[PDB]
């Protein structure tokens, strides 16, 4: 956690959905945005931390 | 000694290449483009 992993993601079709409705995940709440409705919006990049 | 100390990177592309034979470019940067 200290050493904590870092990608990028640029230029690429993100799909969401699939991360949805695999269901493996204890904890899911979404801020900032609505869960299924941030699939419709566009961002210069995303950081997966 | 060109591509040393690649930092911070916001984007990477390869692509297929190209080429008494003229080779003629045109670069352009508009709107961010």
């Amino acid at each position: 956690v200290y050493a904590w992993n870092r990608k990028r993601i640029s230029n690429c079709v993100a799909d969401y959905s699939v991360l949805y409705n695999s269901a493996s995940f204890s904890t899911f709440k979404c801020y900032g945005v609505s869960p299924t409705k941030l699939n419709d919006l566009c961002f210069t990049n995303v950081y997966a931390d | 000694g060109v591509y040393s100390s690649a930092n911070n990177c916001t984007f990477e592309y390869v692509s297929q290449p190209f080429l008494k034979n003229l080779r003629e470019f045109v670069f352009k940067n508009i709107d961010g483009y």
